[PDB]
RNA sequence: GAAGACGGUCGAACUUGACUAUCUAGAGGAAGUAAAAGUCGUAACAAGGUUUCCGUAGGUGAACCUGCGGAAGGAUCAUUA
RNA sequence: CGGGAAACCAAAGUCUUUGGGUUCCGGGGGGAGUAUGGUUGCAAAGCUGAAACUUAAAGGAAUUGACGGAAGGGCACCACC
RNA sequence: UCAGGGUUCGAUUCCGGAGAGGGAGCCUGAGAAACGGCUACCACAUCCAAGGAAGGCAGCAGGCGCGCAAAUUACCCACUCCCGACCCGGGGAGGUAGUGACGAAAAAUAACAAUACAGGACUCUUUCGAGGCCCUGUAAUUGGAAUGAGUCCACUUUAAAUCCUUUAACGAGGAUCCAUUGGAGGGCAAGUCUGGUCGCAGCAGCCGCGGUAAUUCCAGCUCCAAUAGCGUAUAUUAAAGUU
């Protein structure tokens, strides 16, 4: 009830290809990134009545 | 040593038609972050408790006349309230915004000396701006109503003059050892 | 209403209750000092001990894995616990006669999802920290 | 990469007897994709997973035939006596 | 007017039993539990093909069977003479 | 009327508009009416009554099918006659 | 810990009580059954030329052991007070610095135009089309406009110093003077992603994911949330009208 194996043990993250880290920007320090927030957000921001729409979409 | 919280944080945590509101104060007001807000928001909830408390009480209660009164006169003076509120009647009928409009930040934009509640925060933060003999880095401040005429820039930053600026006087000396000889 | 109402049935009232309070769990295993005298850990939120050997134990369905735990003996009391080991392939940071953090799981001693008899994780070894260890911040110190 | 077994008894319940021609003896559990389609049986040919866990036990994978059986031979598994 | 010293009182401590409370080792043994996808029967979900179940006693590979008194939470809210 | 989750209930009503008197038992399900001590018993057994551990549903009610070696049921030579 | 009712803790900056290795006894003195007094036994430890002899950090530092867990073997009697024969001396009381993300307060790591553009309510026009206010981004770099974080004459602090609160000379074009920690299937705020794997590794408090188009994994990219903090474990409380 347990015998069996660990042969396997840590078979993904050891074939999960890695990956750069690229880059790039620096973003905003605290009010101001809040302040980018609220007018990306709010006054950006217009929004259509589209039904609605999303933050993290592709096409 | 005795010390205390100055800010509380809402129940609950993710309540988008709360959130939005925050943000929309936060840009108005140039915040910088929801503790920002929450700092208000609790400040806020302990002044409607007193508020309600006083309320409760019988008028002429030589406590709820003491203490009503001074509550009213204190959240006068801060411009905070207005007379007729200047009853405890209306302190319950009130909100979050009448505090945070008496911070400095936004009167530094609300007079010109600034376009901004931007721009405002990192002038008072920067040491341009006095509230009559003394400078005041506390965006967080609270200007006092017969106090709201003292405001301006100060007595040596450069705008209050005083030559120019450690960055203005090394570009003055940018045109002179190239630009005059060698 | 079950329940007198005399002005000065105090008495009765506050008795009946005490009474009463044994059913709930929470309350009896505080008067009754459990923490203390059956579990483990001592009424302590963390735990350090030795590990005795590598399990590979058998998560219960519907789930199918082999789970990967330390069998561990707390110093503080001898006592014999095996803990759970997070993260993948992190088993390969701990070694036989090793050194363990072990914490509960935030189960209130109950065990955790298909992880069968297993209580407690793994924290430290290297005095180190798994996530250190696993992230490579910081090693399998020697 | 590992030897493979031969099943002596039968127990029920995700639980087989079986016996590594290796000489070891362990409780074997079926394998998911394979118990799809595939009931273990107490004389025949299977593969069980085993790892860092002392081997004293190990999960049944896949299982095999016994036509080929003859072929093992060929298989370079079964020496010349199985 | 000291050491010392007669006898006493308090009495730490020590030695041996008794007492009470709390805790704890243990070859092995027998429960219950998990639980569960196993083996042997069909005991009592469709009247489960022996309606079910309770109290209780005896008995059985094993579920269980059976007598004696209950209940319907049953398969009858009726019986029409 | 009103109550209740409903089945139901003139009491299971007068319960968030929560307060007539008093008594008893329960706080997820299993471990368990079990262990252990006390008590009563000739005996069989009865009363009081844990834990370790185990587990994410146990359970109730109504609704609907499916299905029945339940009742009235039908229909067809893919059923019988 | 907040409806109200309540619910839980309290060794710990004060008050009252108790002890100074364990037990017991006693001297002195107004006051002690005192241990920075003594004395015996009991348990411990130390020096020795072996006959002897000397000791008690639940004082301040520090050290061992213990553990989940806790700082300088630093300066001063100047403050605050205390004691003595005392204005004058003495005080690990106490102050003072060092360590110090228990935890609490303030809140930096970048503001303003300009072109440049990308855009929307407003107006004009039959439409096309154009104007226009409010501006936000987003580059293009500009352009002038900025401040301590560091560094540092001087000066302040104070017993003397440190730091703060003070400032000449320096210190912001991003590749920075470089912000983090968890989450993005449901509860639950946020990928009807791209590569990889294929009920494997892992994820998952709970429900549940993964058995080859994985929005749960493993990584990036991107986005969310809280933000000089955030995650995790645990006692306990609120939620719990589940006492």
């Amino acid at each position: 009830k347990v015998h069996g194996s660990l042969a396997r043990v840590g078979k993904v993250r050891g074939q999960t290809l890695k990956v750069a880290k690229q880059e790039k920007k620096k973003k905003r320090t605290g009010r101001a990134k809040r302040r980018m927030q609220y007018n990306r957000r709010f006054v950006n921001v217009v929004p259509t009545f589209g039904k609605k729409k999303g933050p993290n979409a592709n096409s | 040593w005795v010390c205390r919280k100055t800010y509380v944080t809402p129940r609950r945590p993710f309540e988008k038609s709360r959130l939005d509101q925050e943000l929309k104060l936060i840009g108005e007001y140039g915040l910088r972050n929801k503790r920002e807000v929450w700092r208000v928001k609790f400040t806020l909830a302990k002044i409607r408790k007193a508020a309600r408390e006083l309320l409760t009480l019988d008028e002429k209660d030589p406590r709820r006349l003491f203490e009503g009164n001074a509550l009213l006169r204190r959240l006068v003076r801060i411009g905070v309230l207005d007379e007729g509120k200047m009853k405890l009647d209306y302190i319950l009928g009130l909100k979050i915004e009448d505090f945070l409009e008496r911070r400095l930040q936004t009167q530094v934009f609300k007079l010109g000396l600034a376009k901004s509640i931007h721009h405002a925060r990192v002038l008072i933060r920067q040491r341009h701006i006095r509230v009559r003999k003394q400078v005041v880095n506390i965006p967080s401040f609270i200007v006092r109503l017969d106090s709201q005429k003292h405001i301006d820039f100060s007595l040596r930053s450069p705008y209050g003059g005083g030559r120019p600026g450690r960055v203005k006087r090394k570009n003055a000396k940018k045109g002179q050892g190239g630009a005059g000889a060698g | 209403m079950g329940k007198c109402r005399g002005l000065r049935t105090a008495r009765k009232l506050r008795s009946h209750r005490r009474d009463q309070k044994w059913h709930d769990k929470q309350y009896k295993k505080a008067h009754l000092g459990t923490a203390l005298k059956a579990n483990p850990f001592g009424g302590a939120s963390h735990a350090k001990g030795i590990v005795l050997e590598k399990v590979g134990v058998e998560a219960k369905q519907p789930n199918s894995a082999i789970r990967k735990c330390v069998r561990v003996q707390l110093i503080k009391n001898g006592k014999k616990i095996t803990a759970f080991v997070p993260n993948d392939g992190c088993l390969n940071f701990i070694e036989e006669n090793d050194e363990v953090l072990v914490a509960g799981f935030g189960r209130k001693g109950h065990a955790v999802g298909d992880i069968p008899g297993v209580r407690f994780k793994v924290v430290k070894v290297a005095n180190v920290s798994l996530l250190a260890l696993y992230k490579g911040k910081k090693e399998r110190p020697r | 990469g590992q030897e493979y077994a031969q099943v002596i008894k039968m127990l029920g319940n995700g639980r087989l007897e079986a016996m590594c021609f290796d000489g070891v003896k362990r409780l074997c559990h079926i394998r998911g994709k394979l118990r799809k389609k595939v009931w273990i049986n107490t004389s025949d040919i299977i593969l069980v997973g085993l790892r860092d866990y002392q081997d004293n036990k190990a999960d049944v994978i896949l299982k095999y035939n016994a036509d080929e059986a003859r072929s093992l031979k060929a298989y370079g598994e079964l020496p010349e006596h199985a």
